């Protein structure tokens, strides 16, 4: 029962990404501590100009969580969870107009562990530019979701696919939208 | 200008000595009518085993795995006193701090009316914040309630939403269809028209 839900969510695992520390307001990530550059990254420019978060607070929490991980690996007698495959959806940000710029969104949902490989393909060809991605967003059911983005110019000759590899999938999941 | 954190609790391992194991921690602040409720969740893989709930005032084992953690952490009066202080400390602080850019965040919807690829007329309402939005269809000033399909609210993951509202139409020459969007970011409603021709 709430008007708003503000949550600090952090995870730590054996595979890459080894850890993650983030803050969400109503299921939307406001900021995260980039563990590699060791600095706070704000989702929108406006959040950074108005607020501050000291990176050491995230780094310290990751350290605590890693200690808790090792203790639970011992306690659970090395219990590895089942691989829960993702559910993929491709949709544009804007209504499609041939020739007019747009963003294709690949939303990978209900998966565990947060270990994944995502590639954008156009006509069976690997696409490296105009690509962006969200973090591994923690769901309230202890599963994860993620967003992948591709900035493109709608062409009737160009066929886009989002390919996702996950341990719970024997075959990679290949999803599309024009 | 600064967001506050509280450190997660330490589950000590003691002193004695593809493959994947995960540990997740969550510090949840539920804001409601001035009130603040705090939950601290300790998750191993997908299993929440122990949690602190401000409405309980102590740690409670969610599963049998968190029984040692309930027993131990509750015997530490210093841990209990700092957790109990969270609703009024960080929950209240961060909520007040992140107010104008979060709860007072208002981004206007962009509206496009276009007929589908039973002839269908599509109202694509895009890039708005918050999620709550009212989309109504009108034909020559009279509201159309039947043959209307509203999709689920679509979260883009970039602090904006999108929604598609479509109507079953039987168009005659000169018919004027109007998609009317009402949102908290708008003073007066937005109206986009489609002429049948
Ligand atoms: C770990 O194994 C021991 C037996 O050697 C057992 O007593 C204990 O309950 C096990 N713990 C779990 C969580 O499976
Ligand atoms: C991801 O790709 C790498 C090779 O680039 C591979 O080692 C790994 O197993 C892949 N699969 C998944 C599901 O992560
Ligand atoms: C809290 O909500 C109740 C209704 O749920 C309302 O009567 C009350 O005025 C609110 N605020 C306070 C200060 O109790
Ligand atoms: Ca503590």
């Amino acid at each position: 029962k709430a008007d708003h839900v503000s949550t600090y969510a952090a995870f730590v695992q054996t595979h890459r990404p080894t850890g993650e520390f983030m803050f969400e307001f109503d299921e939307d990530e406001m900021f995260y501590v980039d563990l590699d550059k060791k600095e706070t990254v704000w989702h929108l420019e406006e959040f950074g100009q108005a607020f501050s978060f000291e990176a050491q607070g995230g780094l310290a929490n990751i350290a605590i969580l890693n200690n808790n991980l090792n203790t639970l690996i011992q306690r659970s007698n090395h219990t590895q969870a089942t691989n829960d495959p993702p559910e993929v959806t491709v949709f544009p940000k804007e209504p499609v107009e041939l020739g007019q710029p747009n963003t294709l969104i690949c939303h990978i949902d209900k998966f565990f562990p947060p270990v994944l490989n995502v590639t954008w393909l156009c006509n069976g060809e690997l696409v490296t530019e105009g690509v962006a991605e969200s973090l591994f967003l923690p769901r309230t059911d202890y599963s994860f979701h993620k967003f992948h983005y591709l900035t493109f110019v709608p062409s009737a000759e160009d066929f886009y696919d989002c390919r996702v590899e996950h341990w719970g999938l024997d075959q990679p999941l290949l999803k599309h939208w024009e | 200008q600064a967001f506050w954190i509280d450190l997660f609790e330490t589950i000590g391992g003691g002193s004695l000595v593809p493959e994947n194991y995960l540990f997740q921690g969550r510090q949840e602040c539920y804001a409601f009518n001035g009130t603040q409720r705090f939950l601290e969740r300790y998750i191993y893989n997908r299993e929440e085993f122990v949690r602190f709930d401000s409405d309980v005032g102590e740690f409670r084992a969610v599963t049998e795995l968190g029984r040692p953690d309930e027993e131990y952490w509750n015997s530490q009066k210093d841990i209990l006193e700092e957790k109990r202080a969270v609703p009024d400390r960080m929950c209240r602080h961060n909520y007040e701090l992140g107010g104008p850019m979060t709860l007072q965040r208002r981004v206007q919807p962009r509206v496009n009316v276009s007929p589908s690829k039973h002839n269908l007329l599509v109202c694509h309402v895009t890039d708005f914040y918050p999620g709550s939005i009212q989309v109504r269809w009108f034909l020559n000033g009279q509201e159309e309630t039947a043959g209307v399909v509203s999709t689920n609210l679509i979260r883009n993951g970039d602090w904006t939403f999108q929604i598609l509202v479509m109507l079953e139409m039987t168009p005659q020459q000169g018919d004027v269809y109007t998609c009317q969007v009402e949102h908290t970011s708008l003073d007066s409603p937005v109206t986009v028209e489609w002429k049948a021709q």
